[PDB]
Parts: C-alpha cells; sequence; structure tokens
DNA sequence: TCAGCGAGAGA
RNA sequence: AUCGAGAGG
DNA sequence: TCTCTCGCTGAGCCTCTCGATG
C-alpha cells in the first residue's frame, strides 16, 4: 500500500489510518525519539506540520512542489487548538502570551 | 508570534466574554430536518453559518455583500470554519461546585477551610453550596496568614508544623497568583464548539451520536427544571432534593467515575467525559500531539537483495509512481507534455512510456527513509538511495539486518519521502547508512557479516594435508587464481607464494616490501581484496567471526572510512561466491554418537542402585541420596559430552605419504559450530550427546535424566517432561515486554531535556576511578573505565613530585597503548553529575562521542541517547533481573539516601552504577557508565532549605538546586549571608512530575492533579525543552535547530 | 557529495553547520538562478553544492562577502 | 489483579 | 465508531 | 511513635479480518 494525499479525519484533520480507507502510516513517539537522537530538526518539523494536521501549510507545500520550489513555511497544528478549546471547556483559563 | 503559555483560574466575566450566545434552554439539535433549532446546543445563530457565505434563510448567497448581517432573519455571512472556533455559555439558576478542586487526596476546595473532607461532602450532599461559597467569600487571607506565621513559631511539635506550613504555602500562593476566592464554585458553564462534537450520518436514516451531547442535554434539562419551579414557589422539600440532582449532573459533564455510580447509556458501558479526552493512551497528548499519521508514506514486505551496495535499497515501481506524484506533475508541466493539472493526472493514470523516464529522472539523487515498527534505538530508521525493481516486495541489504533485528520470514517495513532541501541534506549527512558503522551505546562496529559469508570465508581459508597441487612455488596471487580455476590445484594445498605489502613509513606514506611466504592457495586468492596498508599476517590463518570483525576494525582505524565500506562489500561478495562452490550440506550421518556412551550410562545406573541398598538398612539420611544421585548423573553427562566432542573434533585421519596422521576434521556440523556461523556447543550436546536433566514446574530437579538425544528420538514420558520448560520460557517472553517498555518510557521522560550547551564549566571536582575486584578475580580492569574521560586533577607518577599524565588530554588508542606500556596507576575523572553548568552540561565533563570518535559537539541530545542505550538491551532480552534495576531507578526503600548524606554524590554514584552493572554484566551486555551517570544526575535536581539567610526563604522550601545556587551566587558580590541547603534524592517517576514545566509533566501522566496545581498556582510555561517544542510544532533546540534558538535569545 | 560526505564535514567542521551552509548554497542555484562553480555532470543542486564545498570554493564567510557585493551594486 | 505509596486511623 | 473475537512481525 | 486498614495510580510498538450497534 502507498499514499501521497487523500482524506483527513473530521475533528483532528490528520490522515485516516487504513488501507481500505487509503490511509497513511503512523509516526509514533519512538520514531520521534529516534529523530531527536539524530538531531534532524527540519525532518521532524516536516513530519509534524506539512504532512499532517496543518492545513494551509500542506496546500502551499503542494503548490510549491508542483512549481519546482522545495521550501516550506509551517504554522500551528489544529490538535493544539482542539486541546486548548477543551481546556477552556473544563472551566480553566489558558492563553498564549504574545507579549 | 508568542513565547509563553499561561494558565490560571476562570471567572464568570471571562466566560461570558468567551461566549457568542445566551443560556441554552433547548435540548436537541433537531432530528426532523437538517436545519438546527435555535437557542439549543446546535444553533446557526450562535455559532455561525452552516454553509459558506450563505445565510440560513438564503437571502444572501455571494461575496460582495459579506460582512453584512441579513435583516429579516439576522444571520451573519462568514466561512463555516468559524463553527469550530466560537463558544457559548449556559447561565445556571443555582450555584454548583467543581469536582476537580474537591475530589483529590489533597482536597483544595476545603484545604483553605478547616473543615474535613467528610464534613464538607456531607454539607455539599445536603445530608446549592451557598455555605461553601459564603465561607470562601467571607474569609480574609492576610489576617489568617499573619496569625499562622506567629502560630508557627510558638508550636514546638514537628507534627503540627507540617500542616501549618502546607496551609501557609497554599494561602500565599493563592494570594500571589491573583485568583480570587469563590471561583471554585461555578455560576456559569462554558460549552464546547459544535464542529468538535459533530453528529455523523450513517447508511440508514439514523445518525451516530456523541456522549458529550447526551451529558450536556441531561445537565440542561435538570438545570432548567428548577427554572419553572422557582416561579411556582414549590415547598422546600422538593426544592432541596432537585438541587442535589443538579450537582451530580454537573459531576457527569466533568470527570466521571470519581464519586461512584458512573452514568451509562444505551449499552452497559460508562460514558466518557471531558476529563477522559485529555488523559490516557487515547487522549490528545499521547495519541495526537506526540505522534500522528503522515502523508507520502508506504508499507510492504521485505526480501533480501544480495547484489546491492551498502547505500542502496530496492523499491517497487508501482509504489514509487504513486509516492512521487507531485514531482512528476511538475516535470510534466515543465516540458510541455500537459497544459493543466487534470490533464497531467489523467496522463499519469493512463500510464505511457514517457512518464517512466520522468520517474527515472525524479528519483536519480533523492533519498528515502525506511523504518521497522518496534524501533528500539535510533538505528531503527535509516536512509537509502532507491533502485526501481519489478514486483511488490522491498529488497534490503544483508549487512543492515542485524541493526534492524530483521529476518525474512514475514517482516514488514515502512517508507517515507523527504520533501525539502534541508530534509534531503539532513538525510544524506546524518542518517545515511554509510554514516552509521559505530554504536552509540559502546565503541563497537554495527555492521558485521554472519552466517553464509562467515562459513564461506572460513572454508576458503582452511588447510589440508596432501591435497592436490601441494609443493608448488608461485609468482603471486594471480597464479594461484589461475591454477585453481583451471582445475590443477586445490584451495587447501600448502605452497610458497611471493607477496608484497605496504606499511606506514613515518607520516602516512606507503612503503613496499616483497618476500616469499608459506601459505595456502585460498589465502593468496583472498589477499587480492585487502586494501593497501595492512599486513599479510591478518589472513594467514583460519578466519572466524571474530577475526573478520577484527579485520574490519583494523581497516577502519588505520585507513579511515571510505576504504572500509568498499572492503566490507567485497568481503560480502567473496563470501557469498565461495559458500556456494563448496556444496555444504547436512545429513543424518553428520551427527555421530560416541561408542562408549552405552557404557557410561550403564555403570552410572549401577551406582544409583548401590545407594538404594544403603537405603534398605539405615545408613544415610533420606534427604541425602537425592544429592548423590544428582551428582552421579551430572558426572555421567560430563563424561558422555567429553567423549562426543573428543571424537567429533578430530574425526579425520589422513595418510600423508605412506604414514598416518591426525588433523582437524571437515564434518559439516563441526565446521558450522567452529566457524561461528550457527550453533552453540550445548545444541550439539543435545543433538548427538545427551539431553540432560530437566526441572519441575515448581523448580525442583527431576531425579531421572533424559538419556536420549534428538538423533535417537524420545519416548512419551521424556517428551512430556520436556514441555514445562518450553512453556515457561514462552510465557516469560510473552508477558515481560511491557515492563521493559514502561521502564524505557520512564527513562526517556526523566532525561529528555539534557543538551550539551558549553565547552568548559570550570569546576575541579570529580570521581576517583578504581578497578572492580571482588572475591579475588578482577571483574573489571582499570583501563576501559577511564578510556575517553577527562582528568579532573593532575595525575602523579609513583614517585615524589612526579607528574605522570598531562591534564585535559583526550586518551585515544595510541595514547592508551603508550599508557599501558608502563601503566602503574589510575586516573581521576570529571563526571556529568559534578558539573557547575546551569541548564545543561559542558563538553569536557561528558567526554568523547562513541558513535564518531572525537569530542562531543554542541547541540547533542545526550539524554535521549542515554535512555535508549539503557532501555534497548532490556527489551531485547525479553523476546534480580529487570525488577532489580526498576527498584534502583525508582529509589525504592529496602539505602542510597544515607550514602549521599554521608559520603557525597560519589557514594550514591558508585552504589547505583555498581548495582546496575552487576545485573547487566551477568547477561554479557556492554553499556558504558556515562548513561547511568546522566540518569543519576537527573535523579537529584532538588534541594531542601534550612536557614533562610539574607535571601527569600520559607524554612523548608524544597526548591530547585540551580535556582538556589544562582541566588547564592548573586548575593555574594554585594555582601550578604546565603542560605543553607541539603541535597535530596528522588525516583525517576517522582523526579519527572516535579519539573518547572507543567506541559511536559501533564504529557507524562497523572494529568488531573498536575493541571489542578498549575491552575491554583498560576504557573507560566517558557517552552524550553524538547517535548514542549514538539507539541507546539517548532524546531527543537538541538542539532540543526540549536543555532536557531541561539539566534532567538540574541534578538531580545 | 556521493556515497560519503566526510570530506565536506572536515572542510566545514561539523555536520550541523554543514547542512545549513549546503542548503543555503543549493537554494541559490535551484531558485535564485545562479551558476555552479564546477561541471554540473547531471547532478542535483544538493550534490553540486556538496562538491563545491569539498573543493574549497564555498564557505559561510564567502557567501557573506559575495552578497555584500550585490547590495552595493544595486 | 497486583504492587506501590500516602492518608488517616489508634494504643 | 466504538464494542467483542481472532491473526501476523 | 509505631502498626493497621483504606485507595487511586500505572501496566510495549505497528499492521489485518469478521459481526453487531449505533
Ligand atoms: C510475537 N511478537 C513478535 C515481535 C517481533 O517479532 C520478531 C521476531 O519474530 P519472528 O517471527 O521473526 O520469530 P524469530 O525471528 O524470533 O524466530 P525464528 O525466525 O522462528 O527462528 C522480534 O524481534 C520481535 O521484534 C514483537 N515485537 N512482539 C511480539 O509480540
Ligand atoms: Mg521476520
Ligand atoms: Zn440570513
Ligand atoms: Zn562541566
Amino acid at each position: 500500500h502507498a499514499r501521497s494525499t487523500g482524506s483527513y479525519s473530521l475533528v483532528t484533520q490528520q490522515p485516516l489510518g487504513g488501507k481500505a480507507q487509503f490511509g497513511g502510516q503512523r509516526f509514533g513517539e519512538m520514531e520521534v525519539w529516534a529523530l531527536e537522537a539524530y538531531g534532524a530538526a527540519y525532518t521532524l518539523q516536516e513530519m509534524l506540520t506539512v504532512k499532517s494536521d496543518d492545513v494551509n501549510g500542506r496546500t502551499k507545500m503542494y503548490k510549491n512542489i508542483v512549481d519546482g520550489n522545495h521550501q516550506m513555511e509551517p504554522g500551528m497544528p489544529e490538535s493544539f487548538n482542539v486541546l486548548l478549546k477543551e481546556i477552556r471547556s473544563l472551566g480553566i483559563n489558558i492563553e498564549l502570551e504574545d507579549e | 508570534e508568542f513565547d509563553a503559555i499561561k494558565i490560571a483560574l476562570a471567572s464568570p466575566d471571562m466566560i461570558r466574554s468567551w461566549s457568542f450566545g445566551e443560556v441554552k434552554k433547548p435540548e436537541t439539535i433537531n432530528y426532523r430536518t437538517f436545519k438546527p433549532e435555535r437557542d439549543g446546543l446546535f444553533c446557526a445563530r450562535i455559532f455561525g453559518p452552516v454553509k459558506d457565505y450563505e445565510c440560513l434563510c438564503g437571502k444572501y448567497k455571494r461575496l460582495k455583500h459579506r460582512g453584512v448581517i441579513c435583516e429579516k432573519c439576522g444571520v451573519e455571512v462568514t466561512q463555516t470554519k468559524v463553527r469550530r472556533e466560537r463558544m457559548g455559555h449556559i447561565e445556571l439558576a443555582s450555584p454548583t461546585a467543581h469536582i476537580w478542586f474537591l475530589k483529590s487526596l489533597p482536597s483544595r476546595i476545603g484545604l483553605l477551610l478547616d473543615m474535613p473532607l467528610r464534613d464538607i461532602e456531607r454539607v455539599l450532599y445536603f445530608e446549592g453550596a451557598e455555605a461553601i461559597q459564603a465561607l470562601l467569600k467571607s474569609m480574609d487571607l492576610e489576617q489568617e496568614c499573619e496569625q499562622l506565621r506567629e502560630e508557627l513559631n510558638e508550636t514546638n511539635s514537628e507534627t503540627k508544623r507540617k500542616k501549618l506550613t502546607k496551609r501557609i504555602k497554599l494561602l500565599e500562593a493563592f494570594v500571589q497568583s491573583g485568583n480570587k476566592p469563590e471561583w471554585m464554585i461555578l455560576t456559569v458553564l462554558p460549552v464546547l464548539p459544535p464542529d468538535l462534537r459533530p453528529l455523523v450520518p450513517l447508511d440508514g436514516g439514523r445518525f451516530a451520536t456523541s456522549d458529550l451531547n447526551d451529558l450536556y442535554r441531561r445537565v440542561i434539562n435538570r438545570n432548567n427544571r428548577l427554572k419553572r419551579l422557582l416561579d411556582l414557589a414549590a415547598p422546600d422539600i422538593i426544592v432541596r432534593n432537585e438541587k442535589r440532582m443538579l450537582q451530580e449532573a454537573v459531576d457527569a459533564l466533568l470527570d466521571n467515575g470519581r464519586r461512584g455510580r458512573a452514568i451509562t447509556g444505551s449499552n452497559k458501558r460508562p460514558l466518557k467525559s471531558l476529563a477522559d479526552m485529555i488523559k490516557g493512551k487515547q487522549g490528545r497528548f499521547r495519541q495526537n500531539l506526540l505522534g500522528k499519521r503522515v502523508d507520502y508514506s508506504g508499507r510492504s514486505v521485505i526480501t533480501v537483495g544480495p547484489y546491492l551496495r551498502l547505500h542502496q535499497c530496492g523499491l517497487p515501481k508501482k509504489m514509487a509512481l504513486e509516492l512521487f506524484k507531485p514531482f512528476i506533475y511538475g516535470k510534466l508541466e515543465l516540458r510541455g507534455l500537459a497544459t493543466t493539472i487534470k490533464a497531467a493526472k489523467k496522463m499519469v493514470e493512463r500510464e505511457e512510456a514517457v512518464v517512466w523516464d520522468i520517474l527515472d529522472e525524479v528519483i536519480r539523487e533523492h533519498p528515502v527513509l525506511l523504518n521497522r515498527a518496534p524501533t528500539l534505538h535510533r538505528l531503527g530508521i535509516q536512509a537509502f538511495e532507491p533502485v526501481l525493481i519489478e514486483g511488490k516486495a522491498i529488497q534490503l541489504h544483508p549487512l543492515v539486518c542485524a541493526a534492524y533485528n530483521a529476518d525474512f520470514d514475514g517482516d514488514q517495513m515502512a517508507v517515507h519521502v523527504p520533501l525539502t532541501l534541508e530534509a534531503q541534506l539532513e538525510a544524506r549527512a546524518l542518517m545515511m547508512s554509510t554514516n552509521n558503522i559505530l554504536s552509540p551505546a559502546n565503541g563497537e562496529p554495527i555492521i558485521v557479516p554472519s552466517q553464509d559469508v562467515v562459513l564461506g570465508l572460513y572454508y576458503m581459508t582452511r588447510d589440508c594435508v596432501n591435497a592436490k597441487g601441494e609443493g608448488m612455488v608461485l609468482t603471486g596471487p594471480k597464479e594461484a587464481e589461475r591454477l585453481y580455476r583451471s582445475g590443477l590445484a586445490s584451495l587447501h594445498a600448502r605452497v610458497k607464494v611471493r607477496i608484497t605489502e605496504y606499511e606506514k613509513d613515518a607520516n602516512g606514506e606507503l612503503v613496499a616490501k616483497t618476500s616469499l611466504k608459506d601459505t595456502t592457495v585460498g589465502r593468496a586468492i583472498l589477499w587480492m581484496i585487502v586494501p593497501k596498508g595492512l599486513p599479510y599476517s591478518i589472513v594467514n590463518q583460519a578466519l572466524g567471526k571474530k577475526a573478520i570483525s577484527k579485520m574490519l576494525n583494523t581497516c577502519y582505524r588505520i585507513l579511515g572510512l571510505k576504504p572500509t565500506v568498499i572492503f566490507a562489500d567485497q568481503i560480502m561478495y567473496t563470501g557469498f561466491a565461495y559458500a556456494a562452490r563448496s556444496g555444504a550440506s547436512v545429513g543424518i550421518d553428520d551427527m555421530v554418537i560416541p561408542e562408549k556412551k552405552h557404557e557410561i550410562i550403564s555403570e552410572a545406573e549401577a551406582e544409583v542402585a548401590e545407594i538404594q541398598e544403603q537405603f534398605q538398612s539405615g545408613l544415610v539420611t533420606a534427604g541425602e541420596r537425592y544429592n548423590k544421585v544428582i551428582d552421579i548423573w551430572a558426572a555421567a553427562n560430563d563424561r558422555v559430552s567429553k567423549a562426543m566432542m573428543d571424537n567429533l573434533q578430530t574425526e579425520t585421519v589422513i595418510n600423508r605419504d605412506g604414514q598416518e596422521e591426525k588433523q582437524v576434521s571437515f564434518n559439516s556440523i563441526y565446521m558450522m559450530a567452529d566457524s561461528g556461523a550457527r550453533g552453540s556447543a550445548a545444541q550439539i550436546r543435545q543433538l548427538a550427546g545427551m539431553r540432560g536433566l530437566m526441572a519441575k514446574p515448581d523448580g525442583s530437579i527431576i531425579e531421572t535424566p533424559i538419556t536420549a538425544n534428538f538423533r535417537e528420538g524420545l519416548n512419551v514420558l521424556q517428551y512430556f517432561i520436556s514441555t514445562h520448560g518450553a512453556r515457561k520460557g514462552l510465557a516469560d517472553t510473552a508477558l515481560k515486554t511491557a515492563n521493559s517498555g514502561y521502564l524505557t518510557r520512564r527513562l526517556v521522560d526523566v532525561a529528555q531535556d539534557l543538551v550539551v550547551t558549553e565547552d568548559d564549566c570550570g569546576t575541579h571536582e570529580g570521581i576517583m576511578m578504581t578497578p572492580v575486584i571482588e572475591g579475588g578475580d578482577v571483574k573489571e580492569p582499570l583501563r576501559d573505565r577511564v578510556l575517553g574521560r577527562v582528568t579532573a586533577e593532575d595525575v602523579l607518577k609513583p614517585g615524589t613530585a612526579d607528574i605522570l599524565v598531562p591534564r585535559n588530554t583526550l586518551l585515544h588508542e595510541q595514547w592508551c597503548d603508550l599508557l599501558e606500556e608502563n601503566s602503574v596507576d589510575a586516573v581521576k575523572v570529571r563526571s556529568v553529575v559534578s558539573c557547575d553548568t546551569d541548564f545543561g552540561v559542558c563538553a569536557h565533563c561528558y567526554g568523547r562521542d562513541l558513535a564518531r570518535g572525537h569530542i562531543i559537539n554542541k547541540g547533542e541530545a545526550i539524554g535521549v541517547i542515554a535512555a535508549q542505550s539503557i532501555g534497548e538491551p532490556g527489551t531485547q532480552l525479553t523476546m534480580g533481573g529487570l525488577p532489580r534495576v526498576a527498584d534502583l531507578f525508582e529509589a525504592r526503600r529496602p539505602a542510597p539516601h544515607d550514602i549521599l548524606r554521608l559520603r557525597g554524590v560519589h557514594a550514591v554514584t558508585r552504589y547505583i552504577v555498581n548495582e546496575v552493572q552487576d545485573v547487566y554484566r551477568l547477561q554479557g551486555v556492554k553499556i558504558n557508565d556515562k548513561h547511568i551517570e546522566v540518569i543519576v544526575r537527573q535523579m537529584l535536581r532538588k534541594a531542601t532549605i534550612v536557614n533562610a539567610g539574607s535571601s527569600d526563604f520559607l524554612e523548608g522550601e524544597q526548591v530547585e538546586y540551580s535556582r538556589v545556587k544562582i541566588a547564592n551566587r548573586e548575593l555574594e558580590a554585594n555582601g550578604k549571608v546565603g542560605a543553607t541547603y541539603s541535597r535530596d534524592l528522588l525516583g525517576i517517576t517522582k523526579a519527572s512530575l516535579a519539573t518547572e514545566s507543567f506541559i511536559s509533566a501533564a504529557s507524562f501522566q497523572e494529568t488531573t492533579r498536575v493541571l489542578t496545581e498549575a491552575a491554583v498556582a498560576g504557573k507560566r510555561d517558557e517552552l524550553r525543552g524538547l517535548k514542549e517544542n514538539v507539541i507546539v510544532g517548532r524546531l527543537i533546540p538541538a542539532g540543526t535547530g540549536y543555532a536557531y534558538h541561539q539566534d532567538r535569545m540574541r534578538r531580545r | 557529495a556521493r556515497v560519503t560526505v566526510q570530506d565536506a564535514v572536515e572542510k566545514i567542521g561539523n555536520r550541523f553547520d554543514l547542512v545549513l551552509v549546503a542548503a543555503r548554497r543549493a537554494r541559490q542555484m535551484q531558485v535564485g538562478g545562479k551558476d555552479p562553480l564546477v561541471p554540473e555532470e547531471n547532478d542535483k543542486t544538493t550534490v553540486i553544492a556538496l562538491r563545491e564545498i569539498e573543493e574549497g570554493l564555498i564557505n559561510n564567510q564567502i557567501l557573506d562577502v559575495r552578497e555584500r557585493q550585490e547590495q552595493q551594486e544595486q
């Protein structure tokens, strides 16, 4: 089985996970540990933003790869926003301190 | 666009500020039709348009009028994404308590008050919490703290001081945080956004529903039932009971199951609350933020490819054509073969010949990453150059298997594609297989031939007597090759050949020497692949596994890296080529049974009989014949095994010339065992000797052994006996993997933030190194323990006023040989445990890099490396013992505490290191002591204050060691008196939860209490560790990102 | 640039900064439209940059002065 | 289920 | 899209 | 001060298949 692009889950807009559903492979915690022990920061940042639940970054990255420019500008994942909204739902104030 | 995350308690005004809609009285979405009903949980007005740029009534549908609310229906036009952003609120009619601040072992909603938990619960259960709300409102914190401070001094009992300090700390923290009282009791409730709790359609008309929408509706109806009752002025008897029914309802939306009798739904399973969506293996932290599913990936079965070079792998073309789609689209657009995306997609789908050349050019110099699932160390992911093949399986290099722990009996593998220039360069420069030849856990090579290669090279270099072609004199290796390929000579003939070899002259210049040497044909043939610079004596013998490893290491040391990979590939080709030509096989007559066996057993059966006679008339204890019979059987088994090996090792007798002689035999099993390719001595014992003595399931020794082997088979009773051990081994393997995994995760969590940040800290302390001698046999010498360290002080020669060793020197192989030429003493070291660096370690206190050979660089994540290096052999052992090391690393009480208190950090360091190495060495596992020292340094990061001094303190004041040291250093130049502190020791699980960062502590485990303390303290997170930046999605402050972060602090 | 990169590591000093310099130099050729300093030989920008670094013609302080020259002219 | 460690008991 | 049952490395 | 009940906490990783009930 293999995949390049496809469909994403509804709440956490990450790829689905079955061959019958045309899903992607899972990059777990131990693989993150291995990349950290290598020191490959840009590969990890690719693995967490552009190939995952970041929405504008993957679109811009696809257009750039089509145009021949191998460069990414990442953003914030949606799962963090979901976690923040749930924490707010529990009656607790949590904030990103811009200052 | 941000640098910190702040957490604090919420207020009714903040909750109403977060909201877009009023109190939601309606209960249901609307089941009849798609349009939701107003004012309820799902609502078009509150949370925004259901469809992009279209109002619910449909009066406005298109852009230029955007930003204008419709008049007739009052609907704003906006993108539907806002439906996963906005929130709402429920305005209650009666106040309700928050279960989190009440339900805990240190209950903090009644910690400020003096009421016990039982009494507070009884008042709250009414057998609505206006009493609690008013009591918290009326309390004055400043006067209470002033009274408690005076009361603390008067008290002379240690037990009384324990509670007073806890109360004072909580009061002071609550005052300084800024959170007002009476906020732990709710008056408004927030509502989660709609699109994060959606309703999913089904094949039939019915829709799947979420648990949250049920609990919310239950709370809404139970709270709204009190709304109408207020106007009717019902008797207080009915009023009180409903209030309690409200309480539990709220305790349903919040953490469920914390007070017993968890609510359930249609099935017989409890419903999952909001607290269930944040913790556990299925929560957000451990399932969606520290790991996720990715694009540009694939999976398949793996097969061996024997023709590849070490930096290549074989990739199927059907997978590749789909993995690299956008690059093909772009290159198709570049050459004019298409004019649109749809045309290119159709052209790729209806595959032509032109697209295959495009695929050939896209992947010409593009690496890929391969990964095997269990992923125990960092070598479980590597990078390769892909070669397009036919079929469906993946081809893998034989030399990388042992690092992957892979064999070709059904294993699968995953593949990923880098996309940016930085990622491609990192893959080429850091993760390429040609870069990884030395272990990070020790200093041993990770590529090593085995099995058929070893057997082929061993057979190629053996020696016989009176073989064909013996006695010739040759001009060189080419004449030997010609004679062997013609058919005029044997590989095992003893001859004289003229050989030339090169050596280092004085500065790396190769100088040649030529002579005559007695050797064999095969050795001279093999000499043609050895690189220039190595002596001839390294192949003039029978080459086993260890000899081949030694050859590879010598070539790496003398000549470097580039010749080494070529030498390895040539060795693999030669071994595979010459294993096939021998026709080595296995047959039933290879397993030879000694002739005297039938004697040794029989006489033994006599002796066991004789002691039985001694049991007829009382002469020996009935508990003594057991031992004597067991000893007799052990001696008999030893005799039989010795006879078998003595017959098998010299089984060949040879007629040299009219005379007989003995030589090493050519029996297949014996050569397979001797060369080191497959098979230990005990397995040969079982195959052709005696099976031995078994054990009962309890652990006792069964008196009668198995006198048969696997050649002459077993009967029913012996076979039945031998099943207990097999089942016990399989059960032990099946159930102890989880313990190793849990220990590894704990070790990774305790040390994930340690990074090399400087070069020299300036300290002068250290650890004295001495050889480990116990009982009389030196278990550990005094050479390997100090290889690669840095001397803390000057080392003196065995004489007055003599300095044997220069300071700050880095000991390498040549230096080690020079030292061992006249070694008379030992060397002190600097340890990472004794390092004055703040927030990290310095290079000279660490040492050299085991993977590379030189001094450790800046930006290394040595903590993760230590954690993997320790956790890998424990897991690999699975598929005293593990409980012993888990008991040490958790600081379990039987003591290390007294060791630290009485002899410093050296005592605990020595105790833990020695007691871990004792367990690990019994299994023959090699791990350097640096990693254990890293973990121990992480195990002690807290100090207990005693004397306040001139700085701020709170008597006990368990604080960070680094912060106390910083305060003492700051209050030194100005002139003052510092504080007094003692060092504490903690277990890894306890040490992980007491960290300055609450995000990582919440990520580890026990989310609820960590979040409770953080919310009541008003903590602030600075995003300094690896895990925090992983969770937020930024470059980690290590490796290729390190400089980036150093730029950031230079911008402020 | 091919099979092994050890020479460029020795010429720059460590792998982490070598990656950054190589990426910065490769982006100039790929996107900014700049000519190579070696025969191209049907190679990608990454390996071309690695070869130029191994030859000694490219390092960080060279890419500083070269860019400073362009700013003055413009 | 089974350890592990507080927390709250008392003679 | 969970809940039970098995299977592979 | 020194035993004795009383309790929430935690328990390896990645794939595949079926049915029943939403
Ligand atoms: C059952 N299981 C198996 C594995 C993985 O499977 C590998 C061996 O599985 P295997 O089929 O190749 O058999 P093995 O090589 O040991 O012996 P034979 O080839 O028969 O001689 C083993 O390394 C291990 O990582 C795991 N991580 N968890 C499990 O629960
Ligand atoms: Mg296998
Ligand atoms: Zn409208
Ligand atoms: Zn230091």
